[PDB]
């Protein structure tokens, strides 16, 4: 009952209840909240986790506290990793095999919570050097979970840590490496690398991993512009426009009308049509992009509901079940991703 | 006497290609090949563009490669194309020394695809500058294909 | 003045006045106070103003070499902008498309204008 009006006296009482070895997991549970809040309760939770980690730092030969503290409070452990007592606790987990394996297991169970950039950078600084018998588990965690982030520096850091991990895997004994890392899991890692685009983005991991494995002209131009233009999405924008520019242009509506077409190239195609028309003689690129732009606009309004009702962003779902239709075909990421592409196209056209 | 002043001012234009933010380089690269074609005979601009296209003191040669493509395409009259082919021979003997090897084979593929024949070779040239570095086996395939297409040009 | 020259789209003038601001605040700043706020705004806008107009290494002053050495201030902003320098020098579009939606509330209006200008001149 003292926890809310004063935190600092309850932190003193936590250290007193630690200095005499009173460790009842019911009281530490009701303090540290085992699975908008207040501020004093947060100060007490952080202080209790810090002082408990220092208690396990002092007397570590009794090893139930390591398992319980790592399994239960894992996210709230790594969120505080820039304080000295939990830093000594972290360096103490780095000297055990089963505790570090349970630690990487606990990160694997709660990786979806470590999506913010700060908590992920603190896990990368917390998985920086671990026990050498656990290198296969952290490599599987690196290539499975922590490599698909949109942030590039965290991908670069986990790339450097994974390459140093395979480097430390190779320098050890081969019978130690083969007994921990199975071959079928290695083919799983390699098919996950070659499946996504991270194989050609990172040469070093695939090179070191295959090293560890081996230790144990007309239509051709049409195919080339089909390779360059017909993708999902790319940065080649003016380049794709100049590539479709020198098409024979008796067959354009055959090429533009495709189920898998970069509609993002339509606005650079219209810009090149504008440059050719305002320079000299007319182009076919402009009329082709005009035809397919207006046809796709007519198509995407044919998918709209017929009897339109006015938007109100104060009470949206109130008047009818029309918002079921304006969430079904409208919150889908495909049509929503296709709409402002056509808005760029119609912006250039108008 | 006006010819050496023209050489001096073309050198100042290339100096403003040397320094210069990429919008300014886009402008000078766009306005360059018409000026070089219209002002004076192409031997001087040929010497200048080879001597200032392969410099290691160069930020990026991509718009300069487009300049190379347009200045080769405006020199495709008949005796002018034989002079172009002799300049290709001289510049490939200049290409015999090795640059940094990925940019070397890239710029050599650009030089092959630019000074080339009519029907479908020129349209590949935006795709060749679509990657500046990033050497891949497909780039080796494109380079060997434009090489064997230039072997039947001679 | 920097906000004025960014309105009138003299971006190299804004780069010059931002490196002059960082030079003055470093020379008088030990950071001491509001000089920290000046350094935060100038360090975000000089990075965005270096990725907007990518200078050649001839005109590149050594201060810009220092910042692009640091990149190749609050923690989430430093991490996201360092990732944005990497995603732009990679020229990776979807990376920036998901980076702006996370970087919008952490920047002010004019810095968002500079970041939209960065995102436009890679697309």
């Amino acid at each position: 009952s003292m926890i809310t009006t004063h935190p600092a006296l309850v932190l003193l009482w936590c250290q007193i209840l630690l200095l005499v070895n009173h460790t009842d997991y019911r009281w530490w549970a009701e303090v540290q909240q085992t699975p908008l809040g207040m501020c004093n309760r947060e100060i007490v939770r952080r202080g209790a986790l810090i002082l408990f980690c220092d208690y396990v730092c002092q007397n570590l030969h009794d090893s139930e506290h390591l398992t319980w503290l790592i399994v239960n409070h894992i996210q709230d452990l790594i969120s505080l990793s820039h304080e000295p007592p939990v830093q000594d606790f972290i360096s103490a987990v780095h000297r055990n095999s089963a505790a570090s394996g349970l630690f990487i297991q606990a990160i694997q169970s709660r990786c979806e919570n470590l999506s913010t950039p700060t908590m992920l950078k603190k896990t990368l600084q917390c998985l920086e050097g671990i026990h050498l018998s656990q290198s296969g588990a952290v490599l599987t965690l690196y290539v499975d979970r922590l490599l698909c982030t949109p942030f590039r520096v965290l991908a670069r850091m986990v790339d450097i840590l994974a390459c140093r991990r395979v480097e430390m895997l190779l320098a050890a004994n081969l019978q130690s490496s083969m007994a921990q890392l199975p071959m079928e899991e290695l083919n799983r890692i390699q098919e996950y690398l070659q499946s996504s685009g991270l194989a050609q983005r990172h040469q070093r991991l695939y090179s070191l991993l295959d090293r560890f494995r081996l230790s144990t002209d007309k239509d051709w131009y049409v195919h080339l512009v089909k390779s360059q233009c017909w993708t999902r999405s790319d940065s080649a924008l003016l380049e794709g426009a100049e590539l479709v520019n020198r098409i024979p242009a008796e067959d354009m509506n055959a090429f533009m009308m495709n189920s898998e077409f970069n509609l993002s190239l339509l606005a650079p195609c219209l810009s090149l049509g504008m440059s050719e028309i305002s320079g000299g003689q007319k182009s076919a690129l402009f009329e082709a992009a005009r035809e397919v732009t207006l046809a796709r606009v007519s198509g995407t309004v044919q998918q709209l509901p017929a009897v339109h009702h006015v938007f109100q962003p104060e009470l949206p779902a109130e008047p009818a079940a029309y918002w079921s239709k304006l969430n079904d075909l409208f919150g889908d990421a495909a049509l929503y991703q296709s709409l402002p592409t056509l808005a760029r196209a119609l912006a250039q056209y108008l | 006497e006006s010819v050496i002043v023209a050489m001096e001012r073309v050198s100042v234009l290339f100096d403003r290609i040397r320094k210069g933010f990429p919008c300014e380089a886009r402008v000078v690269a766009r306005i360059l090949p018409q000026f070089l074609d219209d002002f004076f005979p192409p031997q001087d601009i040929m010497n200048k563009v080879i001597g200032e296209f392969l410099s290691n003191q160069q930020p990026y040669p991509q718009f300069m490669a487009t300049v190379v493509y347009k200045v080769f395409q405006t020199l495709h009259s008949t005796g002018q194309s034989s002079m172009v082919r002799d300049w290709v021979m001289l510049s490939l003997s200049n290409f015999t020394q090795r640059a940094p090897v990925a940019m070397a084979t890239w710029s050599l593929s650009c030089f092959f695809v630019s000074a080339s024949t009519s029907p479908w070779v020129a349209a590949i040239l935006p795709h060749v500058i679509s990657r500046m570095g990033k050497l891949e086996q497909v780039d080796v395939n494109l380079f060997c294909l434009v090489a064997t297409d230039f072997y039947r040009h001679q | 003045a920097a906000s004025c020259q960014l309105l009138a789209r003299d971006y190299t003038g804004a780069l010059a006045v931002f490196t002059r601001m960082q030079r003055l605040a470093r020379e008088h700043g030990s950071a001491l106070g509001a000089f920290s706020d000046v350094l935060v705004r100038c360090e975000v806008s000089r990075v965005l103003l270096l990725l907007l107009l990518q200078p050649p290494p001839a005109k590149l002053l050594p201060e810009h070499a220092q910042t692009l050495e640091k990149y190749s201030l609050p923690e989430e902003l430093f991490l996201l902008l360092q990732s944005l320098v990497m995603a732009t020098h990679e020229k990776d579009t979807e990376a920036i498309k998901s980076l702006q939606v996370e970087m919008w509330p952490l920047l002010t209006a004019e810095q968002n204008h500079l970041l939209h200008l960065v995102l436009q001149e890679t697309i």
